[PDB]
């Protein structure tokens, strides 16, 4: 008779594959309970410079580049000076001898659960998708639309100074107490 | 379907259905995308009016502008077949060099001057047809009648003149 | 497959096999004294891994927050042409209260370890 | 397309990585070459003709070094930061255009994805120096830590000076701008600033702190032997390459220049290295004239008298650009 | 002409007790259109901080070193200073925003834009920016005095938005002109 | 008409519910290990 | 020994040149861009130089009413 | 879904934490990831450049935070001289 | 979404669907008629339907699985083949296009 609708395989200009964003997945919530299960304060903070790693890749390969590699560059300074501070606050040979019990396991079933369930329906079907008949993402192409593409960076800069222009304001001025309050606390006197 | 970019697109969907005999037929443009930039002047110069009046269309049809416009689009496609068909009966070694020129510069119209000036001279002695670009400065000269391309790998032979309408050689 | 991910397996395999060649094929006799810290010759106070004083750490503290400054000039350097005038002076306000902060820091002589 | 895609990938990565690490082996011998020559000395003249096979003798020398595990190491990390420093150094010379678009990877945002590869390779040498629990593989890792803070803003900063000019982030934009001018014309001083932050951010003399061996014994690397020293040598000089060529796209104009393809693509590529050997010269010429500055002398250098010079340049540029309608459009063209 | 059309953005309607001239009115206008009182109480207020600090010291000396009051002062004078300009800023947008009474105000506007309109000039002004960064900018500072305590904004922009309809310029003008050909013709 | 047994299970079930979880919040926060099953 | 800036701002300013130039200059350079953005523009006009249009990121929609159009109609197809 | 396991685990790695108050610093960054990562792939799904914009200035605020955090732990170490939380 | 400010520098998707829905609540909506907002009810779905798909993936699944299961019923003969599929709309390559078409 008539099939009418064709699928094939794309052989050039294809895109990635979703596997990956799996694996990433596994091992963004695999380094993420290393951060807290170890022994060792370094290790934890390794497996958190880690977990940042595989959410930023999982962001770059979704197409989100800039914050993607944004997140992995401010973090990377972020965790080092974090690094910095165990060494200098923290006694790394007790802590290891430090231990923990398991008397928390119940509390982790119990409130692993209800918060799971319960934070669960607060989240859209957009994110929800992809969780024997599923379905296929179908997208097309437009000309009066792509007239001048921007990059995402370029996107967020045509409104961040001039739209959005207060919560830039209002950021600075976060920053700002920041570096006069970090500062004040711990300057040494003269 | 959707115009966001893809990600992870590994599978192509295809349509054999064909549009219904109550919308009339107009047969594709068939030029590629070097054909295309190097006879977009022309499509603007003799096209315009019926470009805009697409465009104003689909404007006055927000949201529903694809099913209502879809007689003026037929039109587009006519009269930019026209501009083809007519660089084609003429002026084709000139076209063919310019555009086959931009193919090996990433489509740049800055790295195929010389073969624009002569192709340019072709189409205004057979279509009365001009290249116009709109609020270029008053000051200085319009970049695309400049004898000197700061941004072209290959510098213009002195002897290759731009082509300004009118005035002799 | 894409060149950017090749590029990535090769680089790793070549950690693997340089590593690999000296797993294999170099020789390997660890005895106690070859498994001591170095000293300069004389055993010492293991205290690597005891509360250690920077004198940086206000530098490092500093970093964080410029590190979110310069961030935040990225997007503008890249929408210079539709951000224009009235974009131009809203970065510099953000600029502006960001230098008095560092001006604060050179002041009260936060960086000038002694 | 024409033949497979992923055969096209794989020559096209092997055109840049095996080239690339012949140009690291190199480096060394010239180096040594180069620096006896201001010695009144030769160099390397005896392992090969002209000592030509110098590096490769080094290199199959450690690989065939017995490695040590120290006891009080942590041995799972003291493997893991030489690693880590490898292969994101090496990772930087997929975004390099030795062309227009000829690149691993033509990425539109690759200026920022170099500052996170270079980022990352920097903290497997604070992670392998503390893994050692020796005490001056200790000294030495917190002086990497230090160093960081004090160029990362230098670079990033200098850096957007010329996204600034350029409106892209992509390192194939920035030399196609500087058809009209090199930058190092226009923004001369922040060339000179970009290149000292490139050399603290190599832990090259005069800021060789991490590894300084009049202070230090090895640094950092001191517990570290083998194929795990190889990794650190190969991690700097590539590292030195990759911030020549790099300051080579964004001052002196990248690729361009002082069967029918392949003579052009030849007289990129010659450009680029030209101009990426000169600058490798100048580090090799700034070792041999200069001592080490003290650690807190480099801080207070790149915090007082760098920054402050950046920040008021970051005000200045875009005031004189927007004054002479000089803007540049930040949609896609070069 | 007759533009055709005379409010073409929708703007807010605030309950006030006069006339609305103009809802964002540019920088040099608020100036040209202050009374002499503005500047009295603008100087007035001005003044007002650094006494205070010097009335604080007369009675309770803060006990400071050699070279702490001048410093104090120096502060004290310019936060007085910022503070009476932006009062005295106030006060004239108040009056063009219909927050003040402002017959006087009023009826310089229904002059110097029917002047402008019989001089086929734009009403407020060419702006050298974007139509579309006209619009982020009069969205930004419509009504932005009221906020003057905490952060503060001027209109710099020469836009188009300001809430008013211009038909009654246009209006005038026509009118104005209208006059103008009858008077000419007993010549 | 209710089933008084049917609803007096889902009133158990709902308080007695609620007891496992300050139950469970008082077994962490006791300071000797006693096990999880305690 | 080192001038106070309010007792004497002349004197201030050649010490801060000489003995604190990278702060110093910085100050000058960053102040520099606010006396470029107040002076050069009106100097740029007075001379004729005149700041170009913008150039088009989306399809420039003509106004008015619609042109009332009358070719390449369907019976011109063949 | 994996927003959802990450802020499990800050929040877990907050309230059931035995070991040090840096690590109850770095639960919150892994708190505020999960937020932020959830409003990024909602921002994707929406077509919305605010939410990207959004997840920036948490970064930055997130930042300033564990700045304000690593201050105020060097001045309570300086006096007490250890930052492990005790257990008896 | 309801920004109009979009991944490319263009507008989002579902700002027509918010700005109708706005519009429909400021000029039917007022104190004198609390009850003129019901007519905003469609407009308020379509915009939640532009941001989730829930009513179109539900549309599409069903229609999915009644369009394979007509698939397996109907008569086979002969399947068009990959490359088939890629030779249509080419330059000297009739022969395939017809074959995709049954003609
Ligand atoms: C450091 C201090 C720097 C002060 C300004 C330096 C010189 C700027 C240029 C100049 O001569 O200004 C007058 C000049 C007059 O030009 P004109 O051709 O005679 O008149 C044109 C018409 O105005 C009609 O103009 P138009 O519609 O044709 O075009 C609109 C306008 C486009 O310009 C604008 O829209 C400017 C936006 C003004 C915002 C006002 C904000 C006020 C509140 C500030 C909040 C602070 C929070 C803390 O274009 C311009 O006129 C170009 C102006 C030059 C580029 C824009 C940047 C300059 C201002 C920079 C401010 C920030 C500096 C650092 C602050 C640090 C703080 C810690 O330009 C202006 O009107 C801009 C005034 C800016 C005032 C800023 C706030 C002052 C209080
Ligand atoms: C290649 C084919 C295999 C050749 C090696 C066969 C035996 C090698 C041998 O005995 O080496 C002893 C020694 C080391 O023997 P070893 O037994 O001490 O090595 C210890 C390592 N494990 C425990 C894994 C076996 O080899 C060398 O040091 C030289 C190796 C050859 C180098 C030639 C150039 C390589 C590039
Ligand atoms: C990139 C450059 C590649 C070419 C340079 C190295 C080529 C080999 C050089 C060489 O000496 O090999 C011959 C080698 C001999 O190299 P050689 O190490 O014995 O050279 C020593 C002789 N003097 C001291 C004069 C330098 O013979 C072979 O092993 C084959
Ligand atoms: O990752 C790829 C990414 C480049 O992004 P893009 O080019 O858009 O995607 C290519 C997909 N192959 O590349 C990037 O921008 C991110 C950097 C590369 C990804 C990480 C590379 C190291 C992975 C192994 C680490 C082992 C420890
Ligand atoms: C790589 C190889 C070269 C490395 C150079 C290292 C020099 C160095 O580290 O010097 C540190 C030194 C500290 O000096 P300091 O204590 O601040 O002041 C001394 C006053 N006699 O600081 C100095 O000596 C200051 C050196 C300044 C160099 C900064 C870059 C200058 C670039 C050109 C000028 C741009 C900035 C000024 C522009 C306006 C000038 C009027
Ligand atoms: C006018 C002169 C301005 C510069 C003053 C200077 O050279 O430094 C002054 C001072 C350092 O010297 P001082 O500690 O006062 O020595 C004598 C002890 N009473 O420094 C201080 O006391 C203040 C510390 C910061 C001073 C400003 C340094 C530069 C600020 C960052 C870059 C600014 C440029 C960008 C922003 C635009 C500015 C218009």
């Amino acid at each position: 008779s008539q099939i009418s609708l064709l699928l094939l395989k794309e052989i050039y200009t294809n895109g990635s594959t979703h596997i990956m964003l799996d694996i990433l997945s596994v091992l963004a919530v695999i380094s993420g309970i290393c951060v807290i299960i170890s022994k060792n304060p370094i290790v934890s903070v390794l497996h958190l410079i880690g977990l940042f790693a595989y959410v930023s890749f999982y962001l770059i390969l979704i197409g989100l580049n800039f914050v993607g590699l944004s997140y992995l560059i401010v973090y990377i300074g972020a965790v080092s000076i974090l690094f910095l501070f165990i060494l200098m606050l923290i006694n790394i040979r007790t802590s290891e001898l430090q231990s923990n019990t398991s008397n928390s396991i119940p509390l982790t079933i119990l409130v692993g659960i209800i918060i799971s369930s319960f934070l669960f329906k607060m989240l859209p079907y957009g994110v929800i998708i992809s969780n024997k008949n599923d379905l296929f993402f179908i997208t097309s192409k437009i000309w009066d639309g792509a007239l001048a593409e921007n990059n995402h960076i370029s996107s967020i800069g045509n409104i961040m100074y001039t739209n959005y222009n207060v919560w830039l304001i209002l950021a600075s001025f976060i920053l700002l107490l920041a570096m006069v309050g970090a500062i004040v606390i711990t300057i040494k006197p003269r | 379907m959707a115009t966001r970019k893809p990600a992870f697109n590994q599978h192509v969907l295809l349509d054999t259905t064909p549009l219904p005999d109550s919308i009339p037929k107009v047969k594709e443009i068939g030029a590629s995308s070097a054909p295309l930039l190097s006879a977009s002047f022309f499509i603007g110069a003799r096209c315009k009016d019926y470009n805009d009046d697409y465009m104003q269309c689909k404007n006055e049809n927000p949201g529903r502008g694809e099913f209502e416009c879809l007689k003026e689009g037929r039109r587009v496609t006519r009269c930019a077949r026209s501009v083809l068909k007519d660089i084609n009966t003429h002026c084709l070694e000139q076209f063919r060099a310019h555009w086959q020129c931009l193919d090996n510069n990433n489509q740049q119209l800055w790295q195929c001057r010389p073969a624009e000036w002569k192709l340019n001279k072709c189409v205004y002695e057979n279509l009365k047809l001009e290249k116009v670009i709109p609020d270029q400065p008053k000051n200085s000269t319009p970049v695309h009648l400049r004898q000197r391309q700061i941004f072209a790998h290959h510098a213009i032979p002195p002897w290759e003149r731009p082509f300004i309408p009118g005035q002799p050689e | 497959m894409s060149a950017m991910s090749i590029y990535i397996i090769f680089v790793s395999i070549i950690a693997i096999l340089f590593l690999a060649i000296d797993l294999i094929f170099a020789p390997h006799n660890p005895y106690k004294e070859k498994l001591s810290a170095f000293e300069c010759g004389f055993h010492s106070f293991s205290q690597s891994r005891s509360p250690f004083n920077i004198s940086f750490f206000i530098y490092g503290l500093v970093f964080l927050l410029l590190d979110l400054e310069i961030l935040l000039l990225y997007p503008f350097a890249v929408s210079e042409y539709v951000n224009s005038a009235y974009g131009l002076a809203a970065a510099l306000i953000f600029i502006g209260i960001i230098t008095i902060g560092f001006v604060y820091e050179l002041g009260h002589d936060a960086l000038k370890v002694h | 397309m024409s033949y497979s895609q992923t055969i096209n990938s794989l020559v096209e990565v092997v055109l840049v990585l095996v080239p690339s690490l012949v140009g690291i082996a190199y480096v060394t011998v010239g180096e040594r070459k180069t620096m006896g020559s201001m010695q009144r000395r030769l160099g390397p003249n005896a392992v090969g003709i002209y000592g030509l096979l110098q590096a490769f003798a080094d290199a199959l020398k450690l690989l065939l070094k017995e490695y040590v595990g120290p006891t009080q190491a942590n041995l799972v990390l003291f493997f893991l930061g030489p690693v880590i420093t490898l292969i994101f150094s090496l990772l930087g010379y997929a975004v390099i255009p030795y062309g227009p678009g000829l690149a691993v990877n033509d990425l539109s945002t690759g200026i920022l994805y170099m500052l996170a590869v270079s980022s990352l390779a920097t903290y497997g040498i604070l992670l392998a120096g503390w893994s050692a629990n020796s005490k001056y593989a200790f000294l030495g890792s917190l002086r990497s830590t230090a160093q960081l803070i004090s160029y990362e803003l230098v670079l990033s900063s200098s850096i957007l000076l010329v996204i600034m000019l350029s409106g892209s982030l992509s390192l194939t934009v920035i030399v196609e701008s500087q058809r009209a001018i090199w930058y190092i014309l226009p923004l001369l001083p922040v060339f000179i600033i970009f290149f000292i932050g490139s050399v603290a951010e190599t832990n090259r003399a005069p800021f060789d702190l991490a590894e300084a061996e009049s202070e230090l014994v090895s640094g950092f690397m001191t517990e570290h032997a083998a194929v795990i020293f190889v990794f650190f040598f190969l991690a700097e000089y590539g590292s030195i390459v990759l911030m020549c060529i790099l300051t080579s796209i964004l001052f002196l104009g990248g690729y361009l220049l002082i069967n029918a393809p392949t003579v052009e693509g030849s007289f990129y590529g010659l450009s680029l290295g030209v101009k990426t050997s000169i600058l490798i010269f100048v580090f090799i010429w700034t070792r041999a004239s200069f001592p080490r500055i003290r650690f807190d002398q480099l801080m207070s250098f790149c915090w007082t008298v760098l920054l402050p010079i950046l920040f008021a340049l970051i005000v200045l540029v875009p005031c004189i650009l927007y004054s002479f309608n000089i803007f540049p459009v930040n949609i896609s063209l070069l | 002409n007759t533009p055709t059309q005379t409010y073409q953005f929708p703007s807010k309607t605030v309950k006030t007790d006069y006339p609305l001239i103009d809802n964002d009115p540019h920088f040099t206008r608020v100036i040209r259109y202050a009374r002499p009182s503005d500047y009295a109480h603008g100087l007035a207020a001005a003044a007002a901080g650094p006494a205070a600090l010097w009335l604080m010291e007369r009675i309770s000396p803060s006990q400071v070193g050699r070279g702490g009051f001048a410093k104090a002062m120096r502060l004290a004078g310019f936060i007085g200073l910022a503070g009476g300009f932006l009062y005295f800023y106030q006060r004239s947008i108040l009056r063009f925003y219909g927050m003040s009474e402002n017959a006087r105000e009023v009826e310089m506007d229904m002059r110097e834009m029917t002047d402008r309109v019989k001089a086929g000039l734009p009403l407020y002004g060419e702006s050298r920016l974007s139509p579309a960064m006209q619009g982020v900018a009069a969205r930004q500072s419509r009504y932005s005095a009221l906020f003057f305590g905490v952060m503060p904004w001027f209109n710099f922009v020469n836009h188009n938005q300001h809430g008013v309809d211009t038909a009654k310029y246009y209006q005038q003008a026509e009118r104005e002109l209208e006059a103008e050909r009858l008077a000419r013709e007993q010549a | 008409p209710k089933d008084a047994v049917h609803l007096g299970l889902k009133g158990a079930a709902v308080v007695g519910g609620i007891g496992l979880l300050f139950a469970a919040v008082r077994t962490s926060l006791a300071r000797k290990n006693v096990g999880p099953w305690a | 020994t080192t001038p106070r800036f309010w007792s004497t701002p002349l004197k201030y300013c050649r010490w801060a040149a000489r003995e604190r130039p990278a702060l110093f200059f910085s100050v000058v350079i960053g102040a520099l861009g606010p006396v470029t953005l107040a002076t050069v523009p009106p100097l740029r006009r007075l001379i004729g130089d005149v700041d170009a249009a913008p150039i088009p990121l989306t399809y420039p929609i003509p106004p008015g009413p619609r042109k009332q159009l009358k070719g390449y109609d369907d019976d011109t197809e063949d | 879904n994996i927003t959802l396991i990450l802020f499990l685990i800050g929040i877990l790695g907050f309230v059931l934490n035995r070991k040090n108050i840096i690590l109850m610093l770095i639960s919150i960054e892994i708190m505020l990831l999960s937020i932020t990562f959830l409003i990024l792939l909602s921002s994707l799904n929406m077509d919305d450049i605010i939410g990207q914009t959004y997840a920036i200035y948490i970064i930055v605020v997130a930042g300033a935070e564990s700045a304000i955090g690593l201050g105020i732990l060097v001045a309570f170490y300086r006096l007490r001289g250890s930052i492990a939380i005790e257990y008896k | 979404m309801a920004s109009g400010y979009g991944l490319n520098g263009g507008p989002s998707r579902c700002f027509p669907f918010w700005q109708e829905l706005l519009a429909c609540y400021v000029t039917n909506s007022s104190e004198d008629n609390p009850d003129g907002k019901n007519k905003c009810i469609p407009v308020m779905e379509d915009y939640y339907e532009c941001l989730h798909h829930r009513k179109e993936a539900a549309r599409v699944r069903a229609l999915q699985a009644a369009y394979r299961e007509a698939e397996a019923k109907k008569l086979q003969e002969n399947p068009p083949t990959a490359g088939q599929i890629r030779n249509l709309g080419l330059l000297n390559k009739e022969e395939d296009t017809k074959k995709v078409h049954c003609a």
